[PDB]
């Protein structure tokens, strides 16, 4: 027998190497929940798994504008209703004002509040905030905007929807001349007559503004459910190509652990193999 | 407004020209508005008010001319038209009343209108700069008839008090204090301010003011269309004396 070499001893080793090698493999998949760790395991896989999830971060992120864009339409329709409000009672002011049984004093008396609720529509107009942005002064409005207002509801480049909002204060609403800068009275029947026609109109856009707003409100609830459906979906996706089933990783681990046992009684046994033909000396 | 030859300065105008052509940037905004504001300075800015001006008043005097022509017409149909249920001297009194509303009514939106126009065409013509420009008689002839017809509009709508710093206004351009209806109305506003004052017991300068200032434009409107030393001054004064 041959005693300088052992050919069985490095068949032995060689394959204990590979199963060793494959027993750590199946330990990383097993630590980290993770089928794909390295870029070696499987290219594509990985590359279409961190694309997805760039998505998934994206579509929580788009969701979360959504959110924080019906909050900006909520607040400005929250203002509004103030606003209705104060028409509606100079809308009734103005009946009892046309009425001929009063005098210059009592008409004067219904001017004198006349002239706080137009203020206060004013003051609302000029006020009305979200994260200190002004929203009825008319700088989102669609003809001559100072500024523009999109919600990114997206994860990609531009998937952007714009929303317009009007200017709200008396000048808009027909109820101050907007060069003079003189309003309504109601010191005059014939004047608190031709008031009652102005109030309907400043009603009706009004009525028309919050209708936009409800509107943007509607759509937005429609794609934020969307979204939370398209998170779904390519979480989903993502599970399925990256994360590794444990059942399955399981079973792989424990026949490379037998055949690295299996592989070491081997070796230990042409260890000694040699030993039997020095009896012969 | 103004029409826009040394050989020093056709020089320099070339190099400016020169100048601009190198630096030619039509996208070009300037951060700091100073030198872009001092355009107006400028004959071309003058002129463009001007002629914006120019149209509004346009547009306030045909306005008022239109309401004019609107009215005759509307006389003229109702007038014409049949009224075979009309038998009654009553039923023709309640007619003509009706006819009236149509008209007074038709008559304050135009004027409203028209005072719109005037008013801004008093905006365009206050920003004009230059005091050199604001001395030409073209200046000065529509300064003059927009103030007027911006006085006489505020007037027939009744608001007597805000034609007063107009008026003052008017009556400084050339020689248009020699004009007795401004007098006239100067001392039908001051009037009405004296009464406002005596009426809601304001402070007692202010009333004495107003009716120093009434006095004085009526006086001098009775001086200037009847003459001096005159029955009509004679009674205005005597006026004036009872009333001081």
């Amino acid at each position: 027998m041959i005693i300088n070499h052992n050919v069985s001893a490095i068949f032995a080793h060689r394959t204990l190497k590979s199963n060793d090698a494959n027993l750590s493999k199946d330990i990383e998949k097993l630590s980290s929940g993770m089928r794909i760790n390295k870029a070696g395991d499987d290219a594509s896989g990985l590359a279409v798994s961190e694309k997805m999830r760039t998505q998934i971060a994206g579509l929580r992120r788009a969701e979360q504008n959504t959110e924080d864009g019906m909050s900006l339409i909520q607040t400005a329709e929250g203002y509004l209703q103030e606003t209705h409000e104060i028409v509606q009672r100079v809308r009734v002011l103005a009946v009892q004002a046309a009425n001929g049984i009063y005098s210059e004093e009592d008409r004067q008396q219904i001017q004198v509040e006349v002239s706080q609720l137009v203020d206060e529509i004013d003051r609302i107009a000029s006020q009305a905030e979200f994260n200190k942005m002004k929203l009825l002064t008319g700088a989102f409005a669609r003809l001559n905007p100072t500024a523009s207002m999109w919600f990114h509801i997206g994860a990609n480049m531009h998937q952007r929807e714009r929303v317009y909002i009007e200017t709200m204060n008396t000048a808009a609403l027909g109820l101050r001349n907007p060069t003079v800068l003189t309003f309504i009275s109601l010191s005059t029947a014939g004047k608190a007559n031709s008031v009652i026609g102005l109030c309907d109109d400043a009603l009706r856009v009004i009525s028309k503004q919050r209708a936009d707003l409800g509107a943007y409100y509607n759509r937005m609830e429609h794609a934020a459910k969307g979204l939370m459906n398209a998170y779904e979906n390519t979480q989903a996706s993502e599970s399925r190509i990256r994360d590794t089933d444990m059942a399955e990783q399981m079973t792989s681990f424990t026949r490379y652990q037998i055949l690295t046992q299996a592989a070491t009684s081997m070796l230990a046994q042409a260890n000694m193999k040699s030993q039997s033909v020095m009896r012969l000396l | 407004l103004v029409p826009e030859l040394t050989e020093d300065q056709k020089k320099k105008k070339k190099e400016i020209m020169e100048q601009e052509s190198l630096w030619k940037n039509p996208d070009f905004k300037g951060y700091n508005k100073t030198f872009q504001e001092l355009h107006q300075l400028s004959k071309t800015f003058a002129n463009n008010q001007f002629r914006l001006a120019l149209s509004n008043y346009q547009s306030g005097v045909n306005t008022i001319m239109k309401n004019r022509d609107w009215v005759e017409q509307y006389r003229k149909e109702e007038a014409e038209k049949k009224r075979l249920d009309e038998k009654w001297y009553w039923q023709k009194v309640d007619r003509k009343a009706r006819e009236e509303r149509v008209v007074y009514r038709e008559k304050m939106k135009a004027k409203q209108d028209a005072l719109n126009y005037f008013s801004k065409a008093i905006n365009h013509l206050d920003e004009i700069k230059n005091p050199d420009l604001r001395e030409r008689p073209e200046f000065k002839r529509l300064l003059s008839d927009v103030y007027r017809s911006w006085i006489m509009a505020e007037y027939d709508l009744q608001n007597l008090p805000q034609t007063i710093p107009i008026l003052e206004l008017y009556i400084e351009i050339d020689d248009n204090e020699k004009e007795y209806p401004a007098h006239k109305y100067l001392a039908s506003a001051y009037s009405f301010e004296e009464n406002m004052i005596k009426k809601t017991k304001g402070p007692d300068d202010m009333l004495f003011k107003y009716r120093y200032k009434k006095n004085v434009h009526l006086l001098r409107a009775t001086e200037l269309k009847y003459g001096k030393d005159s029955p009509e001054y004679k009674h205005i004064v005597n006026v004036i004396n009872r009333d001081e």
